[PDB]
């Protein structure tokens, strides 16, 4: 019902691109869903392949995704990417 | 792995669409030519694949796999100061 | 981007097989029962997709 | 992927408008001919797409 | 730009779908709640848009724009030594 | 009905990746179409945006495109990319 949402520090450069592209509002709406139910079928939530690795994605918009995994044991969401354009 | 000819796929087509969604198991169509070789997949199963291919083709999954492996630690998302960005 | 019904897909079945392989784009099948929807994709494209996902 | 006919899109229209903006996924409208085929995308997603296509 | 309300768009919806495809121009749908504003685009025009954003997001268009401006010259495709590659 | 098909020299390295990914035959079918009619409605032919720049694409497979322009006066096709991945 509640999760800790963290981000790999090597992924924080994505957040600056999210900010400069005026997508911070859409990104933290995803963060709020990740805090409550990271499996809620909203924001085009998808289970990435191969599904045994249990990586997930949510759409910040049509181009960019939040890619993350979930530690169901300790109830913690690890954001691994918040920018889906090759830079 | 279900392999069937184009003729038998066409005959059972309506049931194949049901089985591919119920079993979540793709159906391989293999005929005498390369132009008639194809795969039928349920739409929701396809969307997971489609989304993954997009993240692979943009190089995002490479950076995801890199960052999973590195030793950079994790900052809590509430601790991020967007003004120091 | 062909979006067709299961009935029309069965009717034009052989041309659709050619189209998915020549255009390298999937054909989407959407019927009155929205959860029996499906996708047809060329075999070679499918194999390249699978190896991209499952490559060690 | 949400695929609907022109008639069902007409009926569920107001819900489609918010789903499109919430899910950031376009609704595909497919009918029996080309004059009936379109997509619905959120204005903000569409503006971001317009930015990606018209760079400096 | 063509702008209409959700109410008016819902009534004349079949004509709207016909117009986006005939005139190759999007219709904008603007209501009181700007949260639910949207755009309707003909499917063929959408595909060109989708193809472009895919090639942008992969970095292909950035590479294409650089290559247009470099002075590398050209080679006739029939002159490519494929064995040497 | 012939067109001349050229490739930018800086795009030659794309062909190396085409060859070693077994995409050569598909690429050469696109070339042969470009020689006859680079506007033919096959191979998922697309007019790229912004359309006033008159760039086009055809699909080698699900992932990779031939991106090109067309000199209609001289009947010359210029391939600017044949590989849609960063490496």
């Amino acid at each position: 019902s509640n999760y800790t949402v963290k981000i790999k520090n090597s992924a924080k450069s994505d957040l600056k691109k999210i900010k400069h592209s005026y997508l911070k509002k859409s990104f933290l709406e995803i963060v709020e869903t990740l805090k409550n139910d990271p499996y809620k079928i909203t924001q085009s939530f998808e289970k990435l392949e191969p599904k045994y690795l249990e990586r997930y994605s949510r759409r910040i918009n049509h181009q960019h995704r939040v890619v993350y995994t979930v530690d169901d044991r300790n109830k913690e969401v690890l954001i691994l990417s918040a920018w889906s354009h090759y830079d | 792995m279900i392999i069937t000819s184009p003729t038998e796929a066409r005959k059972d087509f309506y049931q194949l669409l049901k089985n591919v969604n119920n079993n979540h198991e793709p159906i391989y169509i293999s005929g005498n030519n390369a132009e008639n070789n194809a795969v039928i997949i349920g739409l929701e199963d396809w969307k997971s694949i489609q989304e993954t291919i997009y993240l692979e083709s943009t190089g995002t999954m490479d950076k995801v796999r890199e960052r999973e492996k590195d030793n950079s630690g994790t900052t809590n998302i509430d601790d991020i100061d967007w003004d120091n960005l």
